[PDB]
C-alpha cells in the first residue's frame, strides 16, 4: 500500500500515463522526472518505507 | 564562343524583353488612371504574351551549364533565368495547387461573420470589422470580434492551408531544395565572390542573434503598456500575466500603434502639429512635390526629368469615376518614370510624396544597369531607402528650415518623449510579431512541428516570445495563424525584418557621415553633397554585385546591425528604465485569462477497470462533454426555472494530457464572453455527478 | 419496470442525452471499422413520434446533408456495437 501510494503522488504531480511507472521501474524513472526539471520535483514528498 | 553565344542570347531576349515589358506597363498604367472595360483585355492578352515569351525564354536557356561561366554578370543574369518555378511540378498537380490558392483568397476576401442577436447583419473584414477592433473600447465586443473571426477563417483555411503545405513542400523537394522554407531563404543567399559569401542557414542565426539583443527594450516596452492598460480595462489585466490577444488595437496584433490614444505620457500637451499653416496659406497640391524635388537636389542627387512632370495625375477628380488611388511609383522603363497617387494636404500625404520620391529615385539611379539586374539589392533596400528619406524629412528642423513653423518656438522633450513613444508602438512592437510568425511557419515547412500539434506549438510561441495569451482556448480545428493577409496568399514576412534593420543602420551611417551634432533622432541630413554622394555610391549598384558589398559601402559592415536601433530609442529606454521602478518587468507563460474559472478533471480507467478498459479518444471527449452540457441544462431548470440550451460546444476544454486530465469551463449558449462561474458548475456537478460516473462507468475515485 | 421506485422524470433534458448517446455510437462505429472521421452531431438524430410511453421513432442523417440518410444497416450495426454503453447511461438493462 505504501508503495502505491508513493508511485501514485509523482503519478499525480508529474502527469504520467497510469500504468508506466510500476515497482520494477521506479527508481529509474523517478531520478529521470527529477533531471527533467528541478523546483517541480521538490514540493513532491516521497515516503521511504522498507 | 561560348561567351561570344551567350551574350548573344542575352542581348537578342534583351531586345524584346524591353518593349514587352513596356506595352505591358502602359496597358496596366492605362487601367489604372482610368477604370475602362476596353483595356483589361488588351492588359490581359499583353500580360499572357509577355509571360509566354519569359517562359519560352527560360526554355531556350537549359543549355547553358554554369561552371564554363567567367563573367560574373552574365551568370548572374543566367541564375535569374534558370529557375524553373511551378514549371516542374505535374499539370495535375499544378493546376490543383493553382485552385487551391485562388480558393484560399478568396476565402478570405469575401469571408463575414454575424450579430448573434441580429442574423441579417452581416459584416466583411476590412470594413466594420477592422473599425470594430481599432476604434471600440468594450471588451466584450472586441473579443467577440475576435473569436468569430478566428472561427470561421481559420476551420474554412485548415484543410486548405495542409493541401497547400504539403504541394508547395514537394514542388521545392522537386527543386534541390530541403522544403519550401530553404527556397524562401534563398533570397539572400550569394556565392561564388570568395569573401562576401551568405549560406541560407545563416539567416536564421543572424536573426536570434538580432532578437537576442532587441529582447530588454520590447521587455521595458510591454510591461509600461501593461501597465497603462489597467485603467482602460480594470480587473481584466494581470500585473504578472501577458496581455489578452484582442485588446491590442490590431485584429491580429501585429502592430501596436492604435493603443496611442491610451498610452500617452503626456496627452495635455499635443505633439508638433503645422498641417492648419499649410491650409492658412492656401497650399494646393503641387507646392509639395516641387519642395521634395528641391530637397532632392540640395543633397547632389540627381533631378527629375521633365517627362514626368509632363504626365501629373496626382490631383484627384473626385467625379462619378471610382479609381484605386494607392500611392505607387511606376518604371515601365526606358526613361519612364511616374507616381500614382491621390494628393491632398496632410502631413501623411506630404511624408509619402516624400516616400514616392525617394522610391523613384532610387528606381531611376540604376536605369543604366541592364533590365535584368534593374531592382534593388534584396527584398528589403527598396523600401528602407525610400523610407529613410521621408524619415529624415519629417524632423521638425526641416520644417522650420523650409518656411513653416516659425522660429519663435521652444521645443519641449516631452514632446520628444511623446514622438519616440509613437514611433516606438510602430517600429518595437511588430519585431517579434514578425520573428514569431516566420519562425513558426519555417519550422512548419521544415516538419519539425507535426501536423498533430501545430495549434499548440503557435500559442507556446506567443506566450513565450511575444508575450500574449489568447482569451479562449482554441484546438486543433482552427488555423490561426492562417487569417493573415500574407500567409494566405503565399508571400514572404522576413523583409518587415531586415527592412527595419537597415532602414536604421543607413539613417546612422548618413548621420554620421554628415558629421550630426548627436543622432539621436532629430538627425537631418539636408544640404549634404557627400551624403548624397555615399548614398548614390550604392544606389546605381542595383544586382550586378552581392548586397554586402553594398552594405559595406556605406555602413562598411558584412551582416545585420542591432545597435543603431538602440542608440535612436535610447532615450525613450532611459525614460521606460525610469518610470519601471515599481512595475515588475517581464512576464509569466502561466497566467490564463480564464483560468479562474476553470474545474480541473483528472480520470484514472486502469484503476477502476484494470482489464477490459476502453480506450480514450474525442469520441469520449464528445461524450463527456454532452454529459456536462445535460448536467448544467438539469441544475438550471431545476432550480433556477429557466429554459436554457446548452449544448457541447459550450464546454470549453483546455490542457489534454496522457493522464487524461484536462480543465474545462462554460460559457453561456450563444454569448462567448459571458462565462458561468465555478460555483454553480460546482452545483451542477454535485447534482449530476451520479449519472456522469455511470456514463463512463467510474466510481467516484476514478 | 427497471427502477420503479426512485425512477427519474423523462423530459427534453433526456432527449437531448440520448440523442448525443445515439451520435456517439454512430461515431465509435464509422471509426471503428470504416476508418473515416465523421463529425456526427445530436441535430443529426431526427426524433418523431413522441408518446407518454415513451416510444419513438428516429433516424440519422450526414452531418451537413439533410438529404443524406444512412441506411438502417448500419445504424442497428452500431447499436448493436454499443448498447451497453447505450444502456448504462441510463441505468436501464435490455428490456426496459
Ligand atoms: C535529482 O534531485 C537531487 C536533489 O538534490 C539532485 O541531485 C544532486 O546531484 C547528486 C546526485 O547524485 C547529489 O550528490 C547532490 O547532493 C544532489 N543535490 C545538489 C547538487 O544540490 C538533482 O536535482 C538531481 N540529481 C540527479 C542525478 O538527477
Ligand atoms: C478615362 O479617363 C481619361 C481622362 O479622364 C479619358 O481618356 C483619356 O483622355 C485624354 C484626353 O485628355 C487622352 O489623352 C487619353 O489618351 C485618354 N485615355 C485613354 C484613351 O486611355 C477618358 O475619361 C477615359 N479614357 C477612355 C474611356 O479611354
Ligand atoms: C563580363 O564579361 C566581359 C567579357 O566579355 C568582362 O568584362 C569586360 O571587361 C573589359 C575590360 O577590359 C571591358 O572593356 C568590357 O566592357 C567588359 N565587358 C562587359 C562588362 O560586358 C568580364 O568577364 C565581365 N565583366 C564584369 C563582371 O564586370
Ligand atoms: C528545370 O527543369 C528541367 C527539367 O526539364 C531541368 O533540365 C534537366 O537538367 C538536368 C541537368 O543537366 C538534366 O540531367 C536533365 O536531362 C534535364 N531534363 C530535361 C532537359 O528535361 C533543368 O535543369 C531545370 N533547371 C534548373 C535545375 O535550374
Ligand atoms: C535639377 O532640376 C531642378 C529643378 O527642380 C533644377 O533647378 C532649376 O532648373 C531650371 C532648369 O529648367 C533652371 O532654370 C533653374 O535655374 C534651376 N533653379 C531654380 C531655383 O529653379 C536644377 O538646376 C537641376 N539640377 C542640376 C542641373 O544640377
Ligand atoms: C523634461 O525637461 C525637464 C527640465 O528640462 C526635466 O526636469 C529635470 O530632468 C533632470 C533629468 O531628468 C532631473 O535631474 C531634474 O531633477 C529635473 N528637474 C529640474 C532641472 O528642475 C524633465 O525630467 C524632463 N521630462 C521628460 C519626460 O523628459
Ligand atoms: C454577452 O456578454 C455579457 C455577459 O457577461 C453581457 O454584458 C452584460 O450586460 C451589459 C451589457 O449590456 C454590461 O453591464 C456588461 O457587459 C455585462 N453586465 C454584467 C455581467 O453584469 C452582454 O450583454 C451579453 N450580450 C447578450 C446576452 O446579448
Ligand atoms: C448530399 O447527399 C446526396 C446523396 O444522398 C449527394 O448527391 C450526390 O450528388 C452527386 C453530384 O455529383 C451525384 O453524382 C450523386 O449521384 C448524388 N448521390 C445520390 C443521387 O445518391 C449530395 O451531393 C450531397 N450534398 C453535399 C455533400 O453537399
Amino acid at each position: 500500500d505504501c508503495f502505491s501510494t508513493n508511485i501514485l503522488t509523482l503519478i499525480n504531480g508529474f502527469d504520467l500515463p497510469e500504468g508506466n511507472v510500476t515497482q520494477e521501474n521506479f527508481v529509474d524513472m523517478q531520478q529521470r522526472c527529477n533531471a527533467s526539471d528541478p523546483a517541480a520535483y521538490a514540493q513532491l514528498v516521497f515516503q521511504t518505507c522498507d | 564562343t561560348i561567351e561570344e553565344q551567350a551574350k548573344t542570347f542575352l542581348d537578342k531576349f534583351n531586345h524584346e524583353a524591353e518593349d514587352l515589358f513596356y506595352q505591358s506597363s502602359l496597358a496596366s498604367w492605362n487601367y489604372n488612371t482610368n477604370i475602362t472595360e476596353e483595356n483589361v483585355q488588351n492588359m490581359n492578352n499583353a500580360g499572357d504574351k509577355w509571360s509566354a515569351f519569359l517562359k519560352e525564354q527560360s526554355t531556350l536557356a537549359q543549355m547553358y551549364p554554369l561552371q564554363e561561366i567567367q563573367n560574373l554578370t552574365v551568370k548572374l543574369q543566367l541564375q535569374a533565368l534558370q529557375q524553373n518555378g511551378s514549371s516542374v511540378l505535374s499539370e495535375d498537380k499544378s493546376k490543383r495547387l493553382n485552385t487551391i490558392l485562388n480558393t484560399m483568397s478568396t476565402i478570405y476576401s469575401t469571408g463575414k461573420v454575424c450579430n448573434p442577436d441580429n442574423p441579417q447583419e452581416c459584416l466583411l473584414l476590412e470594413p466594420g470589422l477592422n473599425e470594430i477592433m481599432a476604434n471600440s473600447l468594450d471588451y466584450n465586443e472586441r473579443l467577440w470580434a475576435w473569436e468569430s473571426w478566428r472561427s470561421e477563417v481559420g476551420k474554412q483555411l485548415r484543410p486548405l492551408y495542409e493541401e497547400y503545405v504539403v504541394l508547395k513542400n514537394e514542388m521545392a523537394r522537386a527543386n534541390h531544395y530541403e522544403d519550401y522554407g530553404d527556397y524562401w531563404r534563398g533570397d539572400y543567399e550569394v556565392n561564388g565572390v570568395d569573401g562576401y559569401d551568405y549560406s541560407r542557414g545563416q539567416l536564421i542565426e543572424d536573426v536570434e542573434h538580432t532578437f537576442e539583443e532587441i529582447k530588454p527594450l520590447y521587455e521595458h516596452l510591454h510591461a509600461y503598456v501593461r501597465a497603462k492598460l489597467m485603467n482602460a480595462y480594470p480587473s481584466y489585466i494581470s500585473p504578472i500575466g501577458c496581455l489578452p490577444a484582442h485588446l491590442l488595437g490590431d485584429m491580429w496584433g501585429r502592430f501596436w500603434t492604435n493603443l496611442y490614444s491610451l498610452t500617452v505620457p503626456f496627452g495635455q500637451k499635443p505633439n508638433i502639429d503645422v498641417t492648419d499653416a499649410m491650409v492658412d496659406q492656401a497650399w494646393d497640391a503641387q507646392r509639395i512635390f516641387k519642395e521634395a524635388e528641391k530637397f532632392f537636389v540640395s543633397v547632389g542627387l540627381p533631378n527629375m526629368t521633365q517627362g514626368f512632370w509632363e504626365n501629373s495625375m496626382l490631383t484627384d477628380p473626385g467625379n462619378v469615376q471610382k479609381a484605386v488611388c494607392h500611392p505607387t511609383a511606376w518604371d515601365l522603363g526606358k526613361g519612364d518614370f511616374r507616381i500614382l497617387m491621390c494628393t491632398k494636404v496632410t502631413m501623411d500625404d506630404f511624408l509619402t510624396a516624400h516616400h514616392e520620391m525617394g522610391h523613384i529615385q532610387y528606381d531611376m539611379a540604376y536605369a543604366a544597369q541592364p533590365f535584368l539586374l534593374r531592382n534593388g539589392a534584396n527584398e528589403g533596400f527598396h523600401e528602407a531607402v525610400g523610407e529613410i528619406m521621408s524619415l529624415s524629412a519629417a524632423t521638425p528642423k526641416h520644417l522650420k528650415s523650409i518656411g513653416l513653423l516659425s522660429p519663435d518656438f521652444q521645443e519641449d522633450n516631452e514632446t520628444e518623449i511623446n514622438f519616440l513613444l509613437k514611433q516606438a508602438l510602430t517600429i518595437v512592437g511588430t519585431l517579434p510579431f514578425t520573428y514569431m510568425l516566420e519562425k513558426w511557419r519555417w519550422m512548419v515547412f521544415k516538419g519539425e512541428i507535426p501536423k498533430d500539434q501545430w495549434m499548440k506549438k503557435w500559442w507556446e510561441m506567443k506566450r513565450e516570445i511575444v508575450g500574449v495569451v489568447e482569451p479562449v482556448p482554441h484546438d486543433e480545428t482552427y488555423c490561426d495563424p492562417a487569417s493573415l493577409f500574407h500567409v494566405s496568399n503565399d508571400y514572404s514576412f522576413i523583409r518587415y525584418y531586415t527592412r527595419t534593420l537597415y532602414q536604421f543602420q543607413f539613417q546612422e551611417a548618413l548621420c554620421q557621415a554628415a558629421k550630426h551634432e548627436g543622432p539621436l533622432h532629430k538627425c537631418d541630413i539636408s544640404n549634404s553633397t557627400e551624403a548624397g554622394q555615399k548614398l548614390f555610391n550604392m544606389l546605381r549598384l542595383g544586382k550586378s554585385e552581392p548586397w554586402t558589398l553594398a552594405l559595406e559601402n556605406v555602413v562598411g559592415a558584412k551582416n545585420m546591425n542591432v545597435r543603431p536601433l538602440l542608440n535612436y530609442f535610447e532615450p525613450l529606454f532611459t525614460w521606460l528604465k525610469d518610470q519601471n521602478k515599481n512595475s515588475f518587468v517581464g512576464w509569466s507563460t502561466d497566467w490564463s485569462p480564464y483560468a479562474d474559472q476553470s474545474i480541473k478533471v483528472r480520470i484514472s480507467l486502469k484503476s477502476a477497470l484494470g482489464d477490459k478498459a476502453y480506450e480514450w479518444n474525442d469520441n469520449e471527449m464528445y461524450l463527456f462533454r454532452s454529459s456536462v452540457a445535460y448536467a448544467m441544462r438539469q441544475y438550471f431548470l431545476k432550480v433556477k426555472n429557466q429554459m436554457i440550451l446548452f449544448g457541447e460546444e459550450d464546454v470549453r476544454v483546455a490542457n489534454l494530457k496522457p493522464r487524461i486530465s484536462f480543465n474545462f469551463f462554460v460559457t453561456a449558449p450563444k454569448n462567448v464572453s459571458d462565462i458561468i462561474p465555478r460555483t454553480e458548475v460546482e452545483k451542477a456537478i454535485r447534482m449530476s455527478r451520479s449519472r456522469i460516473n455511470d456514463a463512463f462507468r467510474l466510481n467516484d475515485n476514478s
